[PDB]
């Protein structure tokens, strides 16, 4: 297999969520939400990875080397990370 | 003339060159210099027939011809000294070609022909250029290099610090015909070194020198790295430590690349930073553009590589020749690395 483990999951907003896409000329909301390629909200995998990686680095302070291999070093990255995140697709929204 | 001949004599000749400058006294200078000599000849009662009015004239006649001809009057001792020094500089030049694992093809006097590996070529030019000027680090054979004075066991001998020395490096495939590699080396320099001008710092002004250039060539790519940047190449003992000062700038840069401290993309991104570093005439601003260009395509976060900052604006030109040289020094430093790295793959 190309991937050792493949772990899909769901991301449940416990509170209101705001992953920023930064201000832009054509938005009309000053701080908008990260959008999809067809309009819906989404979480860029760069936001997921960086948020989860920063979480793990302080929750598991002894598994640094195990996290750094799978999620990439930070000081001197002599190689590529082994784990990938996929952009979070909006599954269902409360209406 | 004034610096030569030091002692009580200097203030005498200091006044003889004074009474010349704008078509001066015409032997009516004795008055200023007779006092110098006649108030000196009584320091010992042995003057036989020293006609002081003629003695100071003949001296005034001597320096006149020197300044009229604009050249030192050549004597045998002037030749024998330059000739012998040229043979001692040959000795130290052979140790350097052996130290850098090279093969001397001929080295007679000022000339030299060697085959170095592409690796030891840059630091060879660095040491060879300075060793020619007498300045140098650790002894090579039984002779040391003491700021323009080769020394063999307490015996100090003069070298040629002022004389420029151009270099010509052809990076050639081992299978290239040796007829056209040697021909190019004598038609890349001896008619390419004759046409290359750069902006030299002369007495506070910025003039255009043309010699001492160290040309590099790798099948079409050409680079020129001036070795002086100051037109009287040495005028004081502090002038030595910046001869070939651009070479170690390339040497340090090359060092930080193979250690992965700087990506080789450094050589490929300079093009966009170049137009700003060219147009910028405020040196506090350029020392930040090259600091930015270095750190952008750097592969680490603790590489602090400086450029001597006297290298901002050289503008090497060339008069209508089939050799295309970038018209700025930092660009030539990039091409020199591409040539050195092109001959290692």
């Amino acid at each position: 297999p190309y991937y050792a483990f493949a772990e899909p999951f769901f991301i449940h907003a416990i509170t209101h969520l705001h992953v920023g896409s930064g201000s832009s000329v054509e938005e009309e909301i000053d701080l908008p939400f990260q959008r999809d390629e067809l309009g819906y909200p989404t979480i860029y995998a760069s936001s997921l990875k960086g948020a989860i990686k920063s979480f793990l680095l302080k929750e598991f302070p002894d598994k640094r080397d195990v996290i750094y291999k799978v999620l990439g070093e930070d000081e001197n990255p002599e190689e590529a990370s082994l784990g990938t995140f996929l952009d979070a697709i909006l599954f269902a929204i409360p209406s | 003339l004034v610096n030569a001949g030091s002692g009580s004599i200097v203030d005498y000749v200091k006044t003889v060159l004074k009474c010349i400058r704008e078509n001066l006294n015409k032997c009516s200078c004795a008055e200023k210099i007779y006092s110098n000599e006649v108030a000196k000849v009584m320091f010992r009662v042995n003057v036989e027939k020293a006609n002081v009015e003629e003695e100071v004239k003949n001296s005034l006649e001597y320096f006149e011809t020197i300044l009229n001809e604009g050249r030192i009057i050549v004597t045998p001792a002037w030749h024998v000294s330059i000739s012998s020094a040229l043979n001692r500089g040959l000795l130290v030049e052979l140790e350097l070609v052996n130290k850098h694992k090279g093969f001397v093809i001929y080295a007679g006097g000022d000339d030299l022909l060697a085959m170095l590996p592409v690796d030891e070529v840059l630091d060879f030019i660095k040491e060879s250029r300075r060793a020619f000027a007498g300045f140098g680090t650790e002894k090579l054979g039984n002779m040391c290099l003491e700021n323009g004075f080769v020394r063999i066991n307490n015996a100090y001998y003069p070298s040629l610090p002022i004389v420029g020395r151009s270099y010509s490096v052809i990076i050639a495939h081992y299978a290239d015909p040796l007829f056209f590699v040697i021909n190019d080396s004598y038609n890349l320099l001896e008619e390419g070194k004759e046409i290359i001008r750069y902006r030299v710092m002369y007495n506070g002004e910025y003039k255009d020198a043309k010699k001492d250039v160290a040309i590099f060539r790798y099948q079409g790519l050409t680079s020129v790295i001036p070795l002086s940047l100051k037109r009287p190449i040495v005028s004081s003992v502090s002038d030595f430590n910046e001869i070939a000062s651009i070479i170690d700038v390339i040497l340090e840069l090359k060092k930080r690349i193979d250690e992965g401290r700087i990506s080789v993309s450094l050589l490929y991104d300079y093009e966009k930073y170049k137009h700003l570093i060219v147009a910028s005439d405020e040196k506090y601003l350029t020392e930040f553009l090259v600091k930015d260009w270095i750190k952008r395509n750097s592969l680490r976060k603790h590489v602090e590589f400086t450029i001597d900052e006297k290298l901002y604006g050289v503008r090497l030109t060339i008069e209508n020749y089939p050799i295309k040289i970038p018209n700025d020094l930092i660009s030539n430093i990039v091409y020199t690395l591409r040539i050195i790295y092109g001959g290692e793959k």
